[PDB]
């Protein structure tokens, strides 16, 4: 079993064309500042392939850093993306660019954040007491007030139906407190927590809000398949779907075309699960592997809305086609559902936030209600 | 993270969606997760 960065390692030293790419990805950076420190400012930017795997190795044992506490003022887009911090520029590049699209580095990394989300959901932090896995968000300045009053105003932001503390809102371990950082075991016990009963209520609409999230796109009458790497990334849902790799879904692609398709956004900050948007029997669920940290051309150096600080911040729309994804089709033609025929739902990874977990509610032949709680994003590949 | 729903044409002809998420360039906050994004019209 072995050590899944050494096998990055090796994988980028044993083949001539990812040893350059490599090299490239860092080269291509430009020495000027910004560019000397990485998108949050408050680290020299790395510029070297074995610099980014040693810290990669390291990583494997951290939960991500609440660094806006002693630096307020800083970009804070990637609050709690430690990995993305370190490639954010690379990313940016021609030869970052080709990198991040190779099959076998996107199974590297894919084996490398997974090994990430064996410690984030670990409870001892890897051997360090029962109560290692609380301690580390506390160490990492998850209790502070900044952090605490973020993921309060984050939440409140939404609904007219305001609280006061954190507490009120989102479900916690008994006991817990702001000073204890509420008793969560664990990263992923807080990055996957729930609302408490009625803070978010079912509404009456035939279709509700999967996901406490941010609107960025209404398309409609979208195609078959299109090129969704030409700039406005019009959606190809024959790509998005994955009917390239299941002919399964083909019929779904067919039966979508015409149809529109709506994407919104999850911050960091906000509620990470996913609800069911309507009530119907799931017809068809897929887990598809994919990129991590693929952004557009226009995102990078040179690029017409780049360096992204955040990507794939500006590159949602393109990585709904490759980035590792779920797909869950839901019919509502079926008795208590609200016959708006076939219904889709595509959580897309971005980073190492790019696990797709889908409950067990959600599998195929199952009638799932709106509003249930049908999985969630973790921290991962 | 971002995630995506998807809806078929005949169906799109019998829903309202709300403002915020028809029109995103509107919106300036996050929508609550259960809450209205769509109802039948007809
Ligand atoms: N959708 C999860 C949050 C992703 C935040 N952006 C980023 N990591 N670049």
């Amino acid at each position: 079993v072995e050590n899944p960065v050494e096998t990055f390692r090796k994988l980028i030293e044993n083949d001539s064309t990812l040893y350059m790419l490599a090299h490239s990805m860092f080269d291509e950076v430009p020495e000027k500042a910004p560019y000397d420190r990485d998108p949050t400012t408050l680290k020299k930017q790395v510029r070297n392939y074995k610099t980014m795997l040693y810290l990669f190795n390291t990583l494997l044992t951290e939960v991500p850093e609440y660094f806006l506490r002693d630096n307020p003022n800083v970009p804070s887009g990637l609050i709690g993306f430690p990995f993305n911090i370190i490639v954010d520029w690379p990313m940016g590049t021609p030869s970052g660019r080709q990198f991040f699209l190779d099959t076998r580095v996107n199974k590297c990394l894919k084996d490398i954040l997974n090994k990430w989300n064996e410690f984030l959901k670990d409870p001892t932090a890897q051997g360090n007491g029962n109560k290692g896995g609380n301690q580390a968000l506390i160490d990492a300045g998850w209790s502070s007030d900044a952090a605490v009053e973020q993921l309060v105003n984050k939440a409140n932001e939404s609904t007219t139906d305001k609280k006061k503390t954190f507490s009120e809102i989102f479900q916690h371990p008994a006991n817990g407190t702001q000073e204890n950082f509420f008793n969560y075991a664990c990263w992923d016990n807080f990055f996957t927590r729930r609302f408490k009963d009625g803070v978010r209520p079912v509404a009456d609409a035939a279709v509700v809000n999967a996901c406490e999230s941010f609107p960025l796109s209404f398309d409609t009458d979208v195609s078959r398949r299109n090129t969704f790497w030409l700039k406005g990334t019009p959606y190809s849902l024959h790509d998005m779907l994955g009917a390239t790799q299941d002919e399964r879904v083909a019929s779904y692609v067919d039966g979508f075309v015409g149809g529109s398709v709506y994407q919104a956004f999850l911050s960091a900050d906000s509620y990470h699960c996913w609800n069911a948007p309507v009530t119907g029997k799931v017809v068809y669920r897929s887990l598809i592997d994919g990129t991590y940290f693929a952004e557009t051309a226009a995102a990078g150096f040179g690029g017409s809305n780049g360096p992204d600080p955040a990507g794939p911040d500006v590159s949602q729309r393109y990585i709904t086609h490759i980035a590792a994804r779920g797909v869950l089709i839901v019919d509502t033609n079926v008795t208590g559902g609200a016959k708006i025929g076939l219904v889709g739902f595509v959580p897309v990874g971005m980073s190492e936030v790019s696990t797709c977990d889908w409950f067990d509610n959600t599998e195929e032949g199952k009638t799932i209600s709106k509003g249930d709680v049908i999985g969630a994003f973790h921290s991962g590949g | 993270x971002t995630h995506c729903l998807i809806f078929q044409r005949d169906a799109v002809k019998k829903l309202q969606f709300i403002p915020k998420a028809q029109y995103p360039e509107i919106a300036t906050t996050n929508l609550a997760v259960n809450s209205e994004l769509a109802k039948l019209t007809s």
